[PDB]
């Protein structure tokens, strides 16, 4: 006794599977011992473990491997294994862990898997398994981990999976299940730490029973059609760190009992129909991330949230949130992302948002925020996205704020901001989109704007900016939109406009620009929309304009003179040249 | 939102060597902040500006979801395959510029459903078959270029085509009509 | 592609 043909059995496996990359080259038939072979693990020389992960192995599950008597750990993760899982898999009665993730296995789950008493870990993720989960699964003896994620199972959610006492993790996410309620019997899963039921077509109320799982760490019931009030019993999850209820039809008020969760860090109940005030007790908990966005919540954000030293994510946008943001917000926390957009938030912004220095996203658009940008934000080189638009903000922009290097979008649109753009704009390397429209800003555009070659969009509409366009502005080849309308800009366009090869839109309307249109306008390959209306542009229209294919052209109310070229005669250019006195052309009404 | 998801679908099926569609983050609430995408005051897409972007690959029917789109500019690229039918569901479209590409197959009949279309530039493509008579029923049509194509059959001379010149239907395989030198048989 | 159990990332 105590001798085996384990190497032979492995050679049978090798012959059964296609190995184009010859990953199983180490497996030498002629060798006495197989325990030095690639991915083969012997705890005497009996095989206890085989791992053939990412081996480009193709073929059916090799049921002959079960004749390996002491095999405890089998992984065939990330392979091209195909066909139905053989019911003769039960023969592997010594297996504790089985990983068959990222394989092309298909058909109904083998009920015989439950017949393996020793199984502790089962992962069948990224497989085409279909049909109802076998009722035998309820009788798993020592299974702690069940993963059927990203499979094609079209069955209801099994109440019998509640009878597996030893289970720590129930992972059935991203399966096209028959619309089914969460079993209350799942509450009797005493040792469960993870309930991952995202995109499982879950319907109906969340059971009060789910509260009795005190070992629960992660509760993900997101991306489902679950309705009803969030259960107050949920505060019974002593060890809960993460609750995800996002993208559900749940109605009601966020329970105050959630404050009783000492270990809670991440809560997401976003994209729900929840109503009422955000609880003070929840905000008292030192939350890592609080997302309650796209809800019908009302009232003031409790100031207790500022005390948390673990806060990097606050996304509460799309609510009717009144009052002002807490003064100490961002001072005691590593703030990275803030989204208070589409709320009724009012008052000066908390000054110490970037105190920790990891703040990348500041989004406060469509609120009633008033006052001046805090000077601290000038020190915030961490910022990449800033959206302060549609608030009541006034005063000059801090010099440093213009020059933050990794900002790619700066949006101050629809505020009452005043002052002149600093020469510090040259330091904004990552800036691609600059939107300063509908503000009270004044001055001449800095020459340092030409430094920003990577800049793609400039919109400064409804501003009091004045003077000649910097010659540097013509150096911005990558610019696709230039909107300078409703400004006091003066001067003549140069031949350098030729460098605007990638420009899609030029709007210089309602300005004091003077002089002849440069004949290089035609050289702009992708110019489709041109508005030079309400200016003092004079002289003959360039013949190069005809070469351009323009969807929008307005040269109306200028000093342009000479005959309209033959192409321009069309009624499609009817309202394009009104108000230029020296323009005499074929259209009905002109001259 | 739905409009951003439809545009991201296009990103997946297009080849973008220069990463011109990098701004197209599907996790953004709406696609308006994206470069090459323009929106109205109600945050609905009105323009897609992707001319001369070295894009290849194929279009998707999900472009049809963009009901308030006015300008579809995919010109001077190497995009291949057919123009989808769902492009007719673009009720507010004013410009369809697909010229200087390698599009193939028929000009969809659905393009006649574009009641407010003003510019149709499909020139310098490998489009094949007859010019739909539905196009004539577009009252707003002011510009049409179907030149440097391999289309065939009757060239409509009625409705919006009444004003159109030979340069619009030039260098085609076998177009017969009054505008053409050879008559229709 | 296989996702993870964590907070949603929808942002303006
Ligand atoms: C964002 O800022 C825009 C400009 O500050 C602002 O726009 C404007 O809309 C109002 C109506 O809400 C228009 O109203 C009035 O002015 C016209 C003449 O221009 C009159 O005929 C009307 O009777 C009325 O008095 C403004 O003209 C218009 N201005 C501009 C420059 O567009 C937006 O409403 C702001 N949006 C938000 C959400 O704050
Ligand atoms: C699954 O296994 C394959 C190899 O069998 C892994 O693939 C390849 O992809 C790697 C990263 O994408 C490259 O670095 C390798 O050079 C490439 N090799 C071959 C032979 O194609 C693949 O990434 C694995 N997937 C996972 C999730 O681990
Ligand atoms: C499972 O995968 C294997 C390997 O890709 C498939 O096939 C084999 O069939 C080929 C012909 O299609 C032969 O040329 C191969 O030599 C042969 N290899 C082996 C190891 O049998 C098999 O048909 C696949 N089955 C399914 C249902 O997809
Ligand atoms: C079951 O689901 C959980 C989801 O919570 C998976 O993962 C987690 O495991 C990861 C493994 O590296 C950790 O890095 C994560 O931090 C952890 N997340 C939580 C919230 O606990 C787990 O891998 C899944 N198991 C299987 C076999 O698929
Ligand atoms: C040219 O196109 C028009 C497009 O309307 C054709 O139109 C007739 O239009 C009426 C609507 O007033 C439709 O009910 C008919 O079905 C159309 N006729 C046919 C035969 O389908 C018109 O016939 C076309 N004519 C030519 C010469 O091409
Ligand atoms: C419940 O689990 C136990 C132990 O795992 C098992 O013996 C019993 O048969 C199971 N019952 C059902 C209905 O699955
Ligand atoms: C610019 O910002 C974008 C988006 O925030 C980011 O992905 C990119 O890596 C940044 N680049 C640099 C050079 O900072
Ligand atoms: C040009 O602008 C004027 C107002 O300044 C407008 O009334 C006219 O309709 C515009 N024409 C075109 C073609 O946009």
């Amino acid at each position: 006794s105590m001798d085996n043909q384990d190497g032979f059995i492995l050679q049978q496996v090798k012959l059964s599977l296609d190995d184009p990359d010859s990953y199983l080259s180490s497996w030498n038939s002629n060798d006495a011992s197989p325990c030095r072979w690639s991915g083969v693990s012997c705890a005497f020389s009996s095989v206890t473990s085989v791992d053939l992960s990412s081996a480009n192995l193709a073929g059916p599950f090799p049921s002959v491997i079960c004749r390996l008597s002491n095999l405890a750990h089998l992984s065939l993760y990330n392979n091209s294994i195909n066909s139905t899982l053989p019911l003769n898999i039960a023969a592997c009665k010594s297996l504790q862990t089985l990983d068959l993730s990222q394989n092309l296995l298909t058909g109904e789950l083998p009920q015989t898997l439950a017949d393996i008493p020793t199984l502790v870990h089962l992962d069948l993720t990224g497989n085409n398994f279909s049909g109802d989960i076998p009722a035998s699964f309820g009788k798993f003896e020592n299974l702690e981990v069940l993963s059927l994620v990203y499979n094609l199972l079209d069955g209801t959610i099994p109440p019998f999976l509640g009878n597996i006492s030893t289970l720590k993790m129930l992972n059935l996410s991203y399966n096209p299940f028959s619309p089914s309620r969460i079993p209350p019997e799942f509450g009797n899963l005493t040792n469960l730490e993870v309930m991952w039921l995202t995109e499982c077509h879950l319907v109906g109320q969340i059971p009060d029973s789910l509260g009795q799982l005190s070992k629960l760490v992660d509760l993900d019931l997101a991306l489902n059609d679950l309705v009803g009030h969030i259960p107050p019993s949920l505060g019974g999850l002593t060890n809960v760190v993460q609750i995800e209820l996002y993208n559900n039809s749940l109605t009601g008020e966020i329970p105050p009992e959630l404050g009783n969760l000492k270990s809670l860090r991440l809560l997401d109940a976003s994209m729900n129909q929840l109503t009422g005030k955000i609880p003070d007790e929840l905000c008292r908990v030192p939350l890592e991330s609080l997302n309650l966005y796209e809800n019908n919540l009302e009232g003031e954000l409790p100031a207790s949230i500022a005390l948390s030293p673990n806060l990097y994510e606050i996304r509460i946008f799309g609510n009717r949130l009144t009052g002002g943001l807490p003064k100490d917000l961002g001072l005691n926390s590593p703030l990275r992302w803030l989204d208070v957009s589409e709320n009724e938030f009012s008052g000066d912004l908390p000054a110490d948002l970037c105190a920790k220095g990891e703040l990348e996203e500041l989004l406060i658009i469509h609120n009633s925020f008033s006052g001046v940008i805090p000077e601290s934000l000038a020190d915030c080189r961490s910022l990449t996205r800033i959206r302060l638009a549609y608030n009541r903000f006034s005063g000059s922009v801090p010099t440093g704020f213009w020059g933050l290097p990794h900002v790619n979008l700066l949006e101050l649109v629809n505020n009452s901001f005043s002052g002149e753009i600093s020469k510090s704009i040259g330091g904004a390397s990552n800036l691609s989109l600059l939107i300063l429209s509908n503000n009270e800003f004044t001055g001449s555009l800095p020459e340092e704007i030409g430094s920003l070659d990577n800049l793609n969009q400039l919109s400064a509409s409804g501003n009091k900016f004045s003077g000649s366009l910097p010659d540097s502005l013509m150096s911005l080849g990558e610019l696709g939109t230039l909107d300078l309308h409703g400004n006091q800009f003066s001067g003549e366009l140069t031949s350098g406009i030729k460098s605007w090869k990638k420009l899609n839109e030029l709007n210089l309307a309602d300005n004091e620009f003077t002089g002849k249109i440069p004949d290089e306008i035609g050289s702009l390959s992708v110019l489709n929309y041109l508005d030079l209306s309400g200016n003092m542009f004079s002289g003959k229209i360039p013949v190069s304009l005809q070469s351009l294919k323009l969807n929008q052209l307005n040269l109306s109310y200028n000093r342009l003179s000479g005959d309209l070229p033959p192409s321009l005669a069309k009624d499609m250019y009817k309202n394009s040249f009104i108000g230029n006195p020296g323009l005499c052309g074929d259209i009905k009404g002109l001259c | 939102n739905l409009e951003g998801d439809a545009l991201h679908t296009l990103r997946v099926t297009l080849v973008d060597p220069n990463n011109v569609l990098q701004s197209w983050d599907p996790t953004l609430v709406n696609p308006c902040t994206w470069f090459h995408v323009t929106c109205n005051n109600e945050n609905s897409v009105i323009r897609v500006d992707l001319g001369n972007a070295e894009l290849s690959g194929h279009l998707v029917p999900e472009l049809g979801v963009l009901k308030n789109l006015q300008y579809l500019e995919l010109y001077s690229n190497n995009i291949t395959g057919p123009i989808p039918s769902n492009l007719g569901n673009l009720t507010n479209l004013v410009s369809l510029d697909l010229y200087l590409n390698s599009f193939s197959g028929p000009i969809p009949e659905s393009l006649g459903k574009l009641s407010k279309l003003r510019f149709l530039r499909l020139n310098n493509n490998s489009l094949t078959g007859s010019i739909p008579m539905s196009l004539t029923n577009i009252t707003t049509l002011q510009v049409l270029d179907l030149s440097n194509n391999r289309l065939s059959g009757s060239v409509p001379d009625n409705g919006s085509f009444s004003l159109f010149t030979p340069i619009s239907f030039a260098n085609n395989l076998d177009l017969c009509g009054p505008v053409t030198s050879h008559p229709c048989p | 592609p296989v996702p993870t159990s964590g907070p949603s990332r929808k942002h303006n």
